[PDB]
């Protein structure tokens, strides 16, 4: 049995910021087992990061995540406009397939 | 018409009598080799021995030859006929015994075979068959029957068998330079792994191959022994018609 | 390119059961395997089960009893059916495929699912 | 990318058929390949002193396959040529070679047929990759036929993989022998003719001679040119991690092969994604590929099993559910006996004899020579046997029969079922009166 722990749940970063993303295993599971996706509320949520190191296809190069063993992470050089969304940490290595809480991300903008 | 009788008279006689004393020759190696063989004869198997093979040739040679004897001696068409007829007979029979191998090749090979694994049954108790196949896998380079695997039929030489030689060829088998020592342990552990593995250790060839390689190999002596065993029979059958032509002047004059 | 669509009943009868298909394109199911993740109404993501490339299946163990997923290679269509669907069934049902290393790389539209006794109004 | 071809060698249907099973189909589809690597290794290429061999997909086509329309292996009469044409219409680009065996008899009598390799230019060999050629077809030259039967017998498995090897050494760029140095099997010289002919003969050697296992100079040479222009083409190193095999290794937890090769319902096979092949599934969390001691189902047994059965130093074996790997037996204790009462086991293998069970030193050691010898161990004082009286509290009076086929006398002799030994040299009948006779019998009788 594995849970992939996400934190923070909430993110609230202002635009062009640097913001990071943590996945925190319970067990350590190989590294290239662990990937992101985004979900923009209300659309399927599309590969971002396989094997925590390469980026998908027709993505931004300020993702950058990193990890290996029982912490992961994922960090953002740029904090893009239109980067609201949730970011799902994921492993298939074993059963079973479990997916993170959600850190979900919104911009913050003036009060 | 004189000369004919007195040389073709010395003639036969002088061969129906050589081949006598051949044949009793042999007949009795045979005899004695059968008797100290089932000395220590342990496990019946039907086996063709070398001791058998060696009175059953001396045998026929012996009584052909004494027909022949009595035949020339005595001066009797009747004898003088029946060892034309059993030479002829004789010749023939080998003859297509040879016709039947060239066309049966693949089954004459395999009774071979089979003769050689009985045999190889009795490696142990019949210590004639013992030295010859020892000799065989020594100069021919070769091992077993077929190949050396044949040797998992002896009792000694058995994966099952809890000996030593469980499944492993005899020590002659063993791939051995003139200038070495002969080791007993050469061949063992050899029977289950692969015919490849095995090459560089002992001999993997089956014996009835490799003799039949040589054979084809040493034309000029395969035609020597081919000649050395029909010739000479068919020399005596041809001086039987010549001796017939001589006894027929003689009934002839005589009449 | 390559592309997974689901096609959903939508309207769930409760305590009825439930079937999806998700007729996916562009690679050889032989060789991918199709999960089958559901999602709350503004919920995280949840794990039904999947089908492998043999036909072979694992599922989530708190749903084993009500999943059930099948497939025909050659028909080139996953089918998910679920049975005794509560009110609480309700959520969004993406098909993704098993891609390398377990990556969920391509993603279906997704079908709403809505579990009610309630009629049309 | 050093010494090692990777092959892909299938099975047509007649093959299956002969040999029945896929076990034996298998066990006959190594053996080639062994032999060929023996074959390959031992000689040394000029430029590489070991080329090794590794078929990568055993692919074997069943009889039930003959009924399948869209495969042109189902016909019963096809011409070499043919054969070889469609086994280079696959696609055959990530394999070293890629062979086709057969047990269907071809036109004149040949045993197969492959490429010839060139060092540069004349594409077709090893290492070669797919091109449009000519006829319109993409056909992949990498590729060789064989077949174990010729005028409707079977050929033996010799002279089977004798033909293999002569067909990968067309492959490897190594033409038909030709001349007195290279074939030696024509040579007048009786010393030479002996030999035989080596495996590039364009007749098929009989498999019997010296030379028939091995690669002529000639042969060699050729073998050097195009080992030398094309081996860092598609070889691959020795011991290299390429599952689907069906060899588990470093790199995998779990091998199968490929989509159509095994059954099994936990592992995943080489046409799943990269990362998920030739791994465990996910909540699978064992193999029986893996260890012995692993459940049909694939899960781990429990504490109540038993790997292995009785042996000469421990009694069954527990692996438990912790690991595939059934571990290290549990020996029986020091000085306990194996096969009859010969030696006794001590860590784990039972060497060293018996009489040291009790306590004492083997001896070295008319019937008293083939049971077992062994003295006090200050020096042969009492050299006596087990049975005998100054053995009456170890041994009791209990005689131990060595195994029939150990020698007495040091190594000239054999025990026999009987307690006794004959000398391995032996005598035999004839030898004797022949020993008798070749003496100087004239004052040797009287
Ligand atoms: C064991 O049985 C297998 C079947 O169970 C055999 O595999 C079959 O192999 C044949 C050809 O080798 C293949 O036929 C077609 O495969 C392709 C389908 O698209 C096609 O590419 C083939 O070749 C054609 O391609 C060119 C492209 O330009 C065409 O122009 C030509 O017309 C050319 O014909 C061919 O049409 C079968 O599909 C395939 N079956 C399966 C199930 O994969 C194995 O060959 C057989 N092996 C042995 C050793 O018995
Ligand atoms: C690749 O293998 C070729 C074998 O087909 C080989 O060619 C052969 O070479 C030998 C000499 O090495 C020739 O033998 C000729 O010369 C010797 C000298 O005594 C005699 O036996 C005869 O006179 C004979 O004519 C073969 O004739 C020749 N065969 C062919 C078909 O050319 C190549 O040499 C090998 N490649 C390399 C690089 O060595
Ligand atoms: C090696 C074995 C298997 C050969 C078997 C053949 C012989 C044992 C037999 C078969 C036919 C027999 C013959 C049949 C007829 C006659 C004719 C007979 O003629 C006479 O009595 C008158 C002529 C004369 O003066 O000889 C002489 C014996 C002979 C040759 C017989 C001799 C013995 C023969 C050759
Ligand atoms: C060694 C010297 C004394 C020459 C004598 C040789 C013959 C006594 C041998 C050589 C060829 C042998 C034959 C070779 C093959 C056959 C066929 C064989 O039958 C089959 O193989 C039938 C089935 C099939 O057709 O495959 C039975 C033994 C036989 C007659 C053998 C009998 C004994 C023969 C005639
Ligand atoms: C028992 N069968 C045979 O002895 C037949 C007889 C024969 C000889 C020459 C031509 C045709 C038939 N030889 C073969 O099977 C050869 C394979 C054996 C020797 C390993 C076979 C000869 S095919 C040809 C390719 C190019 C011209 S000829 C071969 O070298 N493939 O790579
Ligand atoms: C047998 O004796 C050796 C000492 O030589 C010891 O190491 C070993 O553990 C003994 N065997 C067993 C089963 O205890
Ligand atoms: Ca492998
Ligand atoms: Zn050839």
């Amino acid at each position: 049995q594995i849970v992939l722990t996400q934190s923070p749940a909430i993110m609230s970063a202002s635009l062009g910021e640097r913001v990071t993303m943590t996945c925190t295993v319970s067990s350590s599971v190989s590294s290239g087992y662990l990937h992101w996706y985004q979900q923009k509320s209300g659309s399927s949520p599309k590969l971002w990061i396989y094997s925590t190191s390469n980026l998908a296809s027709g993505v931004p190069a300020r993702f950058s995540g990193s990890g290996s063993g029982t912490s992961y992470s994922l960090t953002i050089s740029s904090m893009g406009a239109e980067d609201a969304a949730t970011y799902y940490c994921h492993q298939y290595r074993r059963s079973p397939l479990t997916f993170g809480a959600g850190t979900k991300l919104e911009i913050k903008r003036a009060d | 018409a004189r000369f004919s009788y007195l040389w073709l008279k010395f003639s036969l006689i002088i061969y129906s009598t050589v081949f006598w004393l051949i044949g009793a020759l042999v007949l009795s190696v045979g005899i004695y080799a059968e008797v100290e063989r089932q000395k220590y004869k342990t496990l019946e198997s039907a086996f063709l021995a070398p001791a058998i093979i060696l009175i059953l040739l001396g045998v026929v040679m012996f009584m052909v030859s004494f027909i022949g004897v009595l035949a020339s001696l005595r001066d009797n068409l009747y004898l003088l006929q029946a060892f034309m007829y059993i030479l002829g007979i004789c010749l023939i029979m080998e003859l297509i015994g040879g016709v039947v191998a060239l066309t049966f090749r693949n089954q004459t090979i395999d009774f071979l075979n089979d003769n050689i694994r009985r045999g190889i049954e009795n490696y142990y108790d019949d210590l004639d068959f013992k030295n010859i196949m020892d000799f065989v896998q020594k100069k021919f380079k070769c091992c077993g029957g077929e190949d050396y695997r044949d040797w998992s039929k002896n009792q000694y030489h058995d994966c099952s068998a809890p000996g030593p030689l469980a499944c492993g060829v005899p020590y002659t088998c063993c791939i051995r330079n003139t200038t070495e020592v002969v080791n007993t342990m050469c061949g063992y552990k050899t029977i289950d792994k692969e015919r490849f593995s095995v090459q560089d250790v002992i001999y993997v060839r089956g014996c009835t191959n490799a003799v039949i390689i040589w054979f084809m190999d040493n034309y000029t002596i395969m035609a020597g022994i081919l000649l050395g065993i029909l010739l000479p029979q068919f020399l005596g059958v041809l001086l039987t018609l010549l001796y017939i032509t001589r006894v027929e002047d003689i009934i002839m004059e005589h009449s | 390119q390559v592309q997974l669509k689901e096609s959903g009943p939508g309207l769930v009868a409760p305590s009825q059961s439930l079937s999806i298909t998700c007729t996916v394109s562009g690679f050889s199911l032989t060789g991918y395997g199709v999960n089958w993740v559901r999602q709350p109404p503004g919920k995280g993501l949840e794990w039904l089960g999947v089908i492998w490339g043999d036909g072979t299946t694992d599922y989530q163990s708190t749903l084993k009893s009500r999943l059930s997923i099948s497939k025909d290679n050659s028909k080139s269509q996953v089918f998910l059916k679920m049975n005794s669907l509560q009110t609480v069934d309700t959520a969004r049902y993406y098909c993704a495929r098993d891609g390398d290393y377990g990556r969920l790389d391509y993603w279906g539209q997704g079908t709403t699912l809505t579990v009610s006794s309630a009629k049309t109004t | 990318e050093k010494n090692t071809c990777q092959l892909y060698i299938q099975t047509d249907h007649l093959f299956f058929k002969y040999y029945g099973t896929r076990e034996a189909v298998i066990a006959q589809i190594s053996s080639h390949v062994k032999a060929i690597d023996t074959i390959y290794q031992t000689t040394d290429f000029s430029g590489i002193r070991n080329i090794s061999f590794m078929v990568k997909r055993i692919r074997i086509n069943t009889t039930a396959d003959e009924k399948d329309p869209t495969n042109p292996f189902r016909f019963p009469n096809i011409g070499v040529e043919k054969f070889l044409e469609l086994n280079s219409e696959q696609n055959h680009d990530d394999y070293c070679l890629a062979y086709v065996f057969t047990d269907r008899d071809f036109d004149d009598g040949v045993l197969g047929l492959a490429w010839v390799g060139a060092p540069s230019g004349s594409s077709g060999g090893i290492c070669e990759k797919s091109k449009l050629y000519s006829d319109g077809k993409k056909k992949s030259l990498n590729t060789g036929i064989i077949t174990v039967q010729n005028y409707g017998s079977h050929v033996p498995p010799k002279v089977s993989h004798i033909t293999f090897a002569h067909e990968v050494g067309h492959n490897f760029g190594s033409p038909h022998d030709s001349g007195t140095e290279c074939t030696p099997g024509e040579s007048k010289n009786l010393g030479q003719k002996e030999n035989g002919n080596y495996i590039m003969y364009a007749r098929a050697t009989s498999g019997d001679k010296l030379n028939n296992n091995k690669f002529s100079l000639c042969s060699i040479r050729n073998i050097s040119q195009v080992l030398e222009k094309k081996r860092n083409n598609c070889f691959v190193e020795s011991g290299q991690p390429i599952c689907g095999n069906g060899m588990v290794e470093q790199g995998e937890e779990c091998d199968c092969g490929y989509s159509d090769q095994c059954k099994d319902e936990c592992c995943f096979d080489a046409n799943q994604p990269e990362g998920r092949k030739c791994k465990l599934k996910p909540g699978k969390q064992c193999s029986p590929s893996q260890g012995p001691c692993c459940t049909a189902q694939c899960a781990f047994k429990s504490k109540s099993e038993k790997c292995r059965d009785d042996s000469d130093c421990a009694r069954e074996g527990i692996c438990n559910g912790f690991t595939a790997l059934c571990p290290a037996s549990d020996p029986k204790p020091n000085f306990t006996d194996c096969n009859r009462h010969t030696q006794v086991c001590i860590n784990g293998q039972c060497a060293g004899s018996i009489c040291e069970k009790y306590g004492l030193e083997e001896c070295t050691c008319d019937k008293e020579l083939c049971h077992v010898c062994c003295m006090k161990k200050m020096d042969p004082s009492t050299c006596a046997s087990t049975g005998s009286v100054q053995w009456s509290r170890h041994f009791s009076g209990r005689t131990i029969t060595l195994q029939p086929g150990s020698p007495c006398n040091d190594f000239r002799g054999y025990c026999d079922v009987f307690m006794r030994c004959r000398l391995v040299d032996a005598d035999g009948p004839l030898a004797r009166l022949k020993k008798a006779i070749f003496s100087p019998e004239l004052y040797e009788n009287i």
